[PDB]
């Protein structure tokens, strides 16, 4: 017993919103802007004295690459990248609800081609940058809901 | 306040360090690290700094000589052991990006014999990168230099990018269209001087048309892949392999791609009052033509993996020296579940790629377990379940019908309450058919690798009497039937001191005269005084991430 979706992934109080970030031209703020755009959101600048506008204040990322498996000899068989991203969303009327996202990819190593493999990484890290952005878009409905109680 | 520990590597180790607040921004920490089994003091030297140009950290470790290192190569000019590490990152005025990940060591053994603070016993190479870039909203350019200390003496043949320069333009109000263009130039060089040098300019403009609905989505993507190679020093390489590399080489090709996405909702009234569910399918068509790239020596293109997200991805490889003759259609599905609080309690995704043609690059000599060239050759699936507030489970799998077999897969299940009170089990698999394919011959045909991966983990911590806190973790390769990493730790704490002590038996090498695995042991006290900041967690986390297969938390 299905039906097709009757709004976008983003609430309607956030069709207009600020993207406050400590690093406008970073590779996070790059890939977030692009994701809100892909739900048709009106991004403002933090100059606007206009109002009713919530403000997604992005926070800082972090990326371990952790050894995550080992051959019999003890030399990392398989690393795993782990991106951790902490944001907040301010609501002008009300309150601060801090949200976040974490991604895992993982991959095998090969010293014989260590250069190739460092490349693979950059990509995976890049890819993650978007995967993260999305996880945050998918958490906005949960800010929208749990707030209405108070 | 000093520390000590006993290790098989060094027997009595102890490390008695004096910190220096040079100013704000900067400070030091100079540390005599006495090593009995070696008969000298390593001089560990840390420097941290701060600026507008971000922060960075530097380490110089100097062992002036080593008993144990002189006794295995006695007729050597010297016997010292050292390491230098530099970390930097910083964004100046949002526009200027500076970064360093530098690591250099006196020898292959350095992370076995001494501490895994910046490096690790687990690593196989030392990463040596510098990079400066310039980035704005619609544009970013970046130059860098990537070199690699390969450790084991199977081969020292490392390719390095000195330098590499990536450029990226983005235009999105070209009416209904969107455009990016990317340009890259790099020059590849090898530590052995009897190997191909090469230079490689590459351009890739991309235009696509993205279509916004309230319940659907389609983009369509047109792209060219123009690349010119110059390749010196091909006298040696061309006498070993039949397939010649040509000095100047050109390879241009384009790509039609298209991606469809649908969103169906419903309500889980049957199972839960006031729940939700979404369910999304997806398809990608991807066409890229064959080019005979066997005239290019692969420098930076290694085979990528395909987790479910990575099915919907337009590259078999990283880098740019190998691109596949893609003709194929990917299909996948993503059921999600929300609750009364719009919180994602569960998802699951499965996908597959049907290939109409082969996917080749003229250099297709990877050893698969059969002949299938087409059809549903690749499958993947992850899944997340948040059974409970305190409980969850994750897992996923990558399948390939060219292996007859799973490639790789990874389970997790977790209990958490707080950062002091938690348990986790975990398991990764990797087929010895996958190791044969994705890795070199001697991995495939020597004991320690060939038999793949099968790996079982337990990790936990119980807070006892508030002041105490136990930690530990058993990791276990099941195929060979052996321990890999095993740690036990204990942490007494209070509002003026925090004494910590633990144990690690880890894998640390492979003996070729007996051809069995060699382990290392380590036990030691480690202390500090609380009070002068709000540093009042019972200190579990630091300890969980000390072990060589560090603790990775799964969601909340
Ligand atoms: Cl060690
Ligand atoms: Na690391």
């Amino acid at each position: 017993g299905w039906h097709l979706r009757d709004t976008t992934q983003v609430p309607s109080t956030m069709k207009v919103m600020i993207l406050d970030s400590g690093d406008p031209n970073g590779p996070l703020s790059r890939a977030v802007r692009n994701q809100l755009r892909l739900n048709g959101v009106e991004l403002l600048d933090k100059e606007t004295t206009r109002k009713d506008v919530p403000s997604l204040r992005l926070g800082k990322v972090s990326i371990a690459k952790d050894t995550a498996s080992v051959f019999r000899n003890g030399q990392t068989a398989e690393y795993q990248m782990i991106m951790t991203v902490n944001a907040t969303v301010l609501i002008p009327g009300r309150d601060i609800y801090p949200i976040s996202a974490k991604v895992f990819r993982s991959f095998f190593d090969n010293p014989q081609m260590a250069l190739a493999k460092d490349n693979e990484q950059d990509m995976i890290v890049k890819e993650m940058y978007d995967r993260a952005a999305e996880q945050l878009i998918r958490k906005l409905p949960s800010i929208r809901a749990a707030d209405i109680r108070s | 306040i000093p520390n000590a520990k006993y290790t098989t590597t060094n027997y009595f180790e102890f490390y008695l360090p004096y910190y220096w607040n040079i100013a704000p921004n900067m400070d030091a920490t100079i540390t005599p690290h006495y090593m009995h089994r070696r008969g000298n003091i390593m001089w560990e030297n840390e420097f941290r700094y701060l600026s507008q140009a971000g922060a960075g950290l530097m380490e110089l470790d100097y062992l002036p000589s080593d008993k144990v290192y002189e006794d295995e190569h006695p007729n050597d000019d010297s016997s010292r052991r050292w390491l230098f590490y530099w970390n930097h990152s910083g964004v100046m005025d949002q526009v200027w990006r500076f970064n360093v990940d530098y690591t250099k060591v006196s020898d292959p053994s350095y992370f076995n014999d001494f501490d895994n603070k910046y490096g690790s016993s687990t690593d196989g190479y030392a990463t040596q990168k510098f990079s400066v870039g310039y980035a704005v909203q619609n544009f970013n350019a970046t130059v860098s230099t990537k070199q690699f200390q390969v450790f084991s003496e199977q081969n020292t043949s490392s390719y390095s990018a000195e330098p590499q320069l990536d450029v990226n333009y983005y235009q999105n109000d070209v009416g209904p269209f969107d455009t990016r263009i990317y340009g890259q130039a790099v020059h590849f060089v090898n530590t052995r001087d009897d190997m191909p040098e090469a230079t490689r300019v590459h351009l890739e403009p991309t235009i696509n048309l993205p279509l916004s609905n309230n319940w659907g989505s389609i983009n369509t993507e047109a792209k060219l892949l123009a690349t010119h190679y110059q390749q010196t020093n091909l006298d040696w390489y061309n006498s070993r392999n039949t397939t010649k590399l040509d000095e100047s080489v050109n390879r241009v090709m384009p790509q039609f791609k298209v991606d469809g996405k649908m969103v169906f909702e419903r309500d889980m009234e049957m199972l839960a009052p006031g729940y939700t569910q979404t369910l999304e399918p997806r398809a990608q068509y991807l066409y890229v033509p064959y080019r005979d790239q066997s005239d290019i020596y692969n420098y930076d293109s290694s085979l990528l993996q395909s987790d479910y997200s990575g099915l919907f991805r337009d590259r078999t490889y990283g880098g740019l020296d190998r691109i596949a003759s893609a003709n194929q259609v990917t299909t996948g599905v993503t059921s999600r579940i929300y609750d009364d609080a719009a919180v994602e309690r569960f998802n699951i995704s499965v996908g597959q790629i049907y290939y109409f043609t082969e996917s080749r690059t003229g250099d297709d000599n990877i050893t698969w377990e059969n002949d299938d060239k087409t059809g549903s050759l690749v499958w993947a699936g992850d899944t997340y379940w948040r059974i409970s507030e305190r409980w969850g489970l994750r897992g996923g799998i990558q399948y390939d019908t060219r292996l007859d077999n799973v490639a790789t897969s990874n389970s997790s299940i977790e209990y958490r309450r707080d950062e002091d009170r938690l348990v986790q089990l975990n398991y990764r698999y990797a087929s010895p058919e996958y190791i044969q394919a994705t890795l070199p011959k001697y991995y495939s045909t020597a004991e320690q690798y060939k038999n793949g991966i099968s790996q079982v983990g337990a990790v936990a911590s119980w807070p006892i009497a508030d002041r105490w806190s136990i930690v530990g973790a058993y990791y276990y390769d099941t195929n060979a039937n052996k321990q890999a990493d095993s740690m036990l730790g204990v942490q007494y704490s209070s509002c003026c001191y925090a004494i910590r002590v633990g144990y690690e038996r880890k894998l640390n090498g492979w003996d070729n005269d007996k051809q069995h695995a060699v382990y290392d042991n380590a036990i030691g006290f480690n202390i500090e005084l609380r009070g002068l900041s709000s540093n009042y967690g019972l200190g579990t986390q630091e300890m969980l991430r000390s072990n060589i297969l560090p603790y990775q938390n799964t969601l909340h």
